[PDB]
């Protein structure tokens, strides 16, 4: 799931 | 139809999208207007959804640009909400393959989109509904 979608920290920096 | 043709638009769209990509994150770098995604993501989306030139798009790794025009811009900000709503159109439209998921990156995108509690309600949605539409192709 994560190889295709990441852990989703990948963007957080924008909040 | 010349048989060349379909490569060749396709390559142009690539590098097309690169150009705008970069020239929009320069200006807004240098804190200028950068509207090149803005202008341009209707005419290239209509392209992008082209039955005929899918294959070719995706082979040439399409989905490396679309992932980089709907990434933050370099003030941290996001790109401006038709972006974001014609390109999550666009990929639900586009039949992606797994590998192609894997190699672009695309996903993670795509998956912050889904869960960015600053994002609008109707982005967040179509956004949820591509990784869970991505994840039944997956298994
Ligand atoms: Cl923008």
């Amino acid at each position: 799931f994560f190889e295709i979608f990441g852990t989703g920290e990948e963007y957080r920096y924008v909040l | 139809m010349d048989p060349g043709t379909v490569l060749e638009i396709s390559r142009s769209l690539k590098k097309r999208m690169q150009d705008i990509l970069k020239k929009d994150n320069a200006n807004n770098l240098e804190g200028r207007p950068a509207t090149g995604k803005i202008e341009n993501v209707e005419e290239i989306s209509d392209i992008l959804m082209s039955k005929a030139l899918q294959e070719s798009l995706l082979d040439e790794g399409i989905l490396d640009e679309i992932k980089g025009w709907l990434e933050p811009l370099p003030d941290k900000s996001m790109p401006n909400i038709k972006i974001r709503k014609r390109l999550l159109d666009v990929l639900k439209t586009m039949k992606i393959h797994k590998e192609h998921l894997v190699t672009s990156g695309v996903g993670k995108i795509v998956y912050f989109y889904s869960i960015n509690p600053k994002e609008s309600k109707e982005v967040r949605a179509s956004a949820k509904a591509l990784v869970q539409k991505w994840t039944n192709e997956v298994f």
